[PDB]
RNA sequence: UAUUAAUCUAGAGUGUGGUAGGGAGUUUUGGAAUUUCAUGUGGAGCGGUGAAAUGCGUAGAUAUAUGAAGGAACACCAGUGGCGAAGGCGAAAACUUAGGCCAUUACUGACGCUUAGGCUUGAAAGUGUGGGGAGCAAAUAGGAUUAGAUACCCUAGUAGUCCACACCGUAAACGAUAGAUACUAGCUGUCGGGGCGAUCCCCUCGGUAGUGAAGUUAACACAUUAAGUAUCUCGCCUGG
């Protein structure tokens, strides 16, 4: 179940679906692996890249909720 | 990891998170080569793939 | 007709043919495909006139740009090929050249040798009758 | 090539001087324009930057030569009011082919599949259906013509049945 | 920054002849120029040096072929800077 | 010699006489061995109940026989 | 076969469109944590190991919270993963740049493989010059153990470990498997591209794993990515 491949999202960008990226962040400020997110490897890598960029941009926290 | 409501139900997950924190902390306190890092990481991944399937 | 599968020739014709025929013999297959050449043609008909293979038809496209050829091998109902062993003496950079007076006889005449002296392919015994020696293609037994 | 930039302003200050900073950093560009000044408004900071707790996020959407950013880069760091200067380029992994853009069909059908407000919750997103439209769009032919009619032959079978009889 | 389509029409002999070795050698010369500028700019981009060597040797093979088949085929091509 | 009820996973060259029948389904098994048993019993002078019988005798009781794939 | 006169496109390259990737270099940014310092809170032990002991501690350590500084390396994404010819490459961004993949009626027309010699790269350690130096840590000192300990343990602790410019050219630099080409059962996967087409699945062209037939192998094992069937070339070996 890769919902991005299911819907054919076909593109990811930072400021359009921020809540879709909080859904993937763990409650303890860490990236959830494949076993939780269920995404394909390439979409998961893109999400990790975008979440790192948001991490840089002071959009998501570092060590707490 | 802030989670506690009344008495104990939080504590079981506290043991879980403490176990994983200890797991993540033990391998960043003793130095050895990067090749050992990679090989041990692959060994752990193989253990997860063979036991938890 | 309309083989609808891309094929490409390996290298020198004699080896390109022998490798395919040996692999087909071992794999118990029926036919193999390869590009066609006049020397490969000549060896094909000199073999079939000895009865060592089934249908072989040279094929071209709707033009004379590419010519290919396939062939089936002489089998039995018990499914055993007519070919026993194949080995080439001529080799790129290792051409052999044999006068008639020292012509070799494959497996006391049981085998077949291909000797293209001056008129193309011919049997070793008919070349001995011709007493014409020359270049030797390969051993077939 | 397209450019995308996220601007961080010095937080608690009012919204108007932030747009003054917008224009001030708009003059920092080389011969590139064709952008929108649309902004994301005030948002709480996920973590403190130096001492502030929130800020406004501003964006550009221009597209120009590679010379565009360098002067803006050496200006923005000096300007204490602007803090975060992400510089997006088309180096992001993307695709916009017209033959593939109409995937809104997939969106809509996935939504109907997800739309199960009725009591009959028998639908499952992760479930095969074995459908077939059978669009081949591939034949890969290689025509051949008959040039020779060499020694004929027939076909047969490979069934094995030996020993003939018992006795 | 290389403008591949532009140089093609320069040495082009026909309307749609793209495999004529003149255009490939011209593009190789321009790419070698750009890669030389890049290499003198970045003394430590070693993979660029590998690519530059590959391209100059490829040009060498192309020119050897050209000067071998027909002696008069490259009369108009010696006008391009070489050696 | 040997004769076998060779399923799709067997090796044909080993067995002398090949009978490509499905042995996973019990109904097919009983069918085949009953016809073999009557084919030998007719030579044993016994009546061939299932061999050379026209119809309305071959059909044997069977628990629901489907789902050829196995885990 | 060699030479030469020519012709063609499947070999091999260039174009077209689509396409992935921690490919590389240069230029910038970030945060955790350690250490040091400063600020408060506090009064006897701390550290340390099999057990101890040098060592640190009322001159306020450890700890607790905040701030400053500097240096190094980039958890969680992370894989029966991806890229690179090899060594290697994973916090973020920009510029330059590499090669790669699929379909290519397009173009050219055998322009190809191998490559003595030549050239380029090449982990760590080491050398020279100037910096930088938080932590770690050769050598060195001390405390333990031992019969001895110039070691294993502990406390310190220098070169070095980092950056800029030049050099060295070695490694179990390994898949212990040179490169190129074509063929030869099968099955299970996985990743990239195309089409059909909510993923799920179908197939096509490729890479990457596991299983396994014949065949090979001294055996172990390899097996469509061969150590099989062969060819071309290079390099290599002839008891210890
Ligand atoms: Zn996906």
């Amino acid at each position: 179940y890769c919902r991005f491949c299911a819907i054919g999202q076909l593109r990811i960008d930072l400021i359009d679906d921020l809540e879709a990226l909080k859904r993937f962040l763990s409650p303890y400020a860490k990236i959830n692996p494949r076993r939780i997110t269920g995404n394909c490897q390439m979409h998961q890598r893109h999400v990790a890249k975008a979440l790192k960029r948001a991490r840089y941009l002071a959009l998501v926290p570092f060590v707490k909720d | 990891e802030v989670k506690n409501d009344d008495l104990e139900l939080a504590l079981k997950k506290f043991k879980r998170v403490s176990l994983e924190i200890r797991r993540l902390a033990q391998r960043h306190e003793y130095h050895l080569r990067k090749g050992m890092r990679l090989r041990e990481k692959r060994k752990i991944a193989q253990k997860k793939r063979r036991k938890f399937r | 007709i309309t083989t609808t599968k891309p094929i490409k020739a390996h290298f020198d014709p004699v080896a390109d043919l022998l490798t395919k025929i040996n692999n087909a013999r071992k794999a118990k297959l029926m036919t193999v495909t390869t590009i066609a050449s006049k020397l490969k043609i000549a060896i094909l008909e000199i073999l079939v006139k000895e009865g060592y293979l089934a249908n072989f038809q040279v094929l071209e496209n709707k033009s004379k740009t590419k010519r290919i050829v396939t062939f089936n091998l002489k089998y039995t109902q018990r499914r055993i090929p007519s070919i026993n062993g194949v080995k080439q003496i001529s080799k790129p950079g290792l051409r052999i050249y044999r006068p008639f007076e020292k012509l070799p006889l494959v497996l006391n005449g049981l085998g077949i040798a291909i000797i293209s002296t001056s008129d193309g392919v011919m049997t070793d015994k008919v070349a001995r009758l011709k007493k014409i020696g020359g270049e030797i293609l390969a051993y077939v037994w | 090539m397209q450019y995308n930039i996220i601007l961080l302003v010095d937080g608690s200050l009012s919204l108007e001087q932030a747009n003054q900073v917008n224009e001030k950093q708009q003059q920092t560009l080389t011969n590139v324009e064709g952008l929108q000044t649309e902004y994301l408004g005030l948002k709480e900071l996920a973590y403190p930057i130096k001492k502030q707790l929130s800020a406004h996020y501003y964006r550009w959407k221009f597209s120009g030569d590679n010379q565009s950013t360098k002067d803006f880069k050496r200006t923005a760091n000096i300007n204490k009011q602007v803090l975060r200067e992400l510089i997006i380029n088309l180096e992001r992994e993307y695709g916009y082919l017209a033959s593939i853009n109409p995937k809104k069909q997939q969106l809509a059908l996935q939504k109907r599949a997800k739309y199960d407000e009725i009591i009959a919750r028998e639908n499952n997103p992760e479930n095969p259906d074995v459908p077939v439209t059978s669009g081949l769009a591939s034949t890969q032919p290689r025509l051949s013509r008959t040039e020779k009619a060499q020694k004929p032959k027939e076909e047969l079978w490979d069934v094995v049945q030996k020993m003939g009889n018992f006795d | 920054q290389i403008d591949k389509n532009g140089i093609i029409k320069s040495a082009q002999l026909h309307d749609k002849d793209v495999g004529s070795i003149q255009v490939q050698v011209s593009l190789l010369t321009s790419q070698i120029k750009q890669l030389t500028d890049h290499l003198l700019a970045n003394k430590k981009d070693f993979i660029s040096k590998r690519g530059l060597y590959a391209k100059v040797s490829k040009r060498k093979r192309l020119l050897k072929y050209l000067k071998h088949n027909d002696l008069e085929a490259y009369r108009n091509l010696v006008k391009t800077l070489n050696l | 010699p040997v004769v076998a009820l060779c399923n799709t996973n067997t090796n044909p060259e080993l067995v002398d006489f090949i009978i490509p029948a499905n042995n996973h389904q019990p109904q097919s098994t009983c069918l085949l061995m009953n016809l073999l048993a009557d084919a030998v019993a007719e030579a044993k002078a016994m009546p061939t109940m299932f061999a050379y019988k026209p119809d309305e005798e071959i059909q044997i009781e069977i628990p629901q026989k489907q789902e050829a794939p196995r885990q």
